[PDB]
């Protein structure tokens, strides 16, 4: 988790655009970066200050400076929709290596969509189980990429959620959904909890309390 | 057959006596 | 002409071990660096470890989550890397690639000990790790809300607890009611078992006088659930 990259960029066909690595070792060292489609073999595009591999089309050139590295793509093709992965050493002087998170780059079929999202709170059946779930579902959005961020009251939340992989639905537009699990207790003595879906840099809060 | 890491921290050592100098 | 081929992968008791190999031809095998990296399924890239060369002595690098655990290892004149993982967790479950790493080091502006990078990669092979156990899920009722929804029209839902393994199929009102259904797909949780919601949109006039059931199935548990959804009181 040492090196940060975009969830999701996009790019017009034939545009040009710049995915970003973050690190506090991308000051001493230098990225390696990745293509990965579903289903194939990572492709190695660019590493260290100026090195691209036999293959790799002139269009795919990195850089770096500060704490950051760059990947830009001049020219975006249709095949260069995909995941991209930066790595590096995880800290100065490590022997170890680590990956980033992970950028999908959308190149752009459709126009833009935002989500549309439900919140659902805990049943009173499932809190009477001594249980309690909270259900934020999240559709017809493009490009494929969201964030989504709980709160308990104001502060956030990072245990017990699941939040799956935006996926296809049948209208080529994505689906995906988020659950907070509490313990009944945890939900019965918060004010409130709210689930923050970010997507292409807009945001939307939705916020359910104890009846 | 040499040692990449002894080899990094020797050429690392290196340029720094160069800077200095 | 560069070939990796991984082998090894299959279900595996969340307490066992696996033994992982990786084949290599079409270059220098006995000098190269050889990485294992890991992906759990629809998410990232996860760097294991790295076997290093002659002159390194085979020195053997491994992230924090798998130190003592998993073990990297290599036999040089048949081309083989392997990787024996011991105790195993759900968190280890993945595609795990092997990768020919170089070495790279900017005399002027590097600083030691520079880094690797994965020239190519096998396709992988797949482990899941899972204490396979048939269950059944728990349906719960998600009450109407017209919050998020289009005027007129209310969001009602079930949702479909942590069952395993997949499917479960689900209907509304013994499937007379189509339109408007969304039934998304599941989420697999860190304890291995999946959940997933269900909802429908409908008219807000028909809340006092139209039912709405939610019809659950899962076969693998041999398990039928009929949810009624009713508006809070």
């Amino acid at each position: 988790y040492e090196l940060t990259q975009e969830t999701g960029v996009s790019v017009a066909l034939g545009r040009t655009v710049t995915i970003t690595c973050r690190g506090d070792s991308l000051r001493s060292h230098y990225a390696s970066w990745y293509q990965k489609k579903p289903g194939q073999a990572p492709i190695l595009l660019f590493y260290g200050k100026n090195n691209r591999p036999s293959g790799v089309p002139d269009r795919f050139s990195g850089s770096a400076s500060g704490n950051r590295a760059s990947l830009t793509i001049s020219g975006a093709q249709a095949e260069d929709d995909a995941e991209y992965y930066c790595s590096s050493r995880d800290k100065s002087g490590s022997r170890l290596s680590v990956f980033g998170g992970g950028t999908k780059l959308t190149v752009l079929s459709q126009p833009k969509a935002a989500p549309s999202v439900t919140l659902f709170p805990p049943s009173s059946e499932e809190l009477q189980a001594n249980k309690a779930t909270l259900v934020c579902l999240i559709s017809d959005f493009y490009p494929g990429a969201v964030t989504v961020a709980w709160k308990a009251d104001s502060s956030p939340v990072k245990a017990g959620v699941e939040t799956t992989t935006p996926s296809k639905q049948s209208n080529n537009k994505y689906a995906a959904s988020s659950y907070l699990s509490l313990t009944p207790e945890q939900w019965k003595s918060h004010r409130s909890y709210s689930c923050q879906v970010t997507h292409e840099g807009s945001t939307v809060e939705k916020t359910v309390a104890p009846t | 057959l040499w040692n990449w890491f002894n080899i990094t921290n020797w050429l690392w050592y290196i340029k720094l006596f160069i800077m200095i100098v | 002409e560069v070939q990796l081929v991984e082998s090894g992968g299959g279900l595996v008791k969340p307490g066992g071990s696996l033994r992982l190999s990786c084949s290599a031809s079409g270059f220098d095998f006995d000098n190269a660096w050889m990485t294992w990296v890991r992906q759990p399924p629809g998410k990232g890239l996860e760097w294991v470890g790295r076997i290093t060369g002659p002159g390194e002595g085979w020195s053997v690098d491994y992230a924090a989550p798998v130190e003592g655990r998993f073990t990297i290892s290599r036999l040089n004149s048949i081309n083989f890397l392997y990787l024996e993982m011991n105790n195993l967790r759900m968190e280890d479950s993945g595609l795990y690639f092997c990768a020919r790493t170089g070495k790279y080091y900017d005399f002027w502006s590097g600083y030691p000990p520079g880094e690797e990078y994965f020239q190519d990669w096998g396709r992988g092979t797949l482990v899941t790790v899972s204490s396979a156990s048939t269950k059944g899920p728990s349906v719960f009722p998600l009450a109407p809300s017209s919050k998020s929804t289009s005027g007129g029209t209310a969001a009602l839902g079930c949702l479909v607890k942590d069952y395993f393994p997949e499917p479960v199929t689900v209907s509304w009102n013994s499937g007379a009611l189509t339109s408007g259904v969304h039934t998304f797909p599941a989420v697999l949780q860190s304890s291995g078992l999946y959940s997933l919601s269900s909802v429908v949109t409908v008219p807000s006039s028909s809340l006092g006088t139209q039912t709405y059931i939610c019809n659950v199935n899962h076969k693998p548990s041999n398990t039928k659930v009929d949810k009624r959804v009713e508006p809070k009181s």
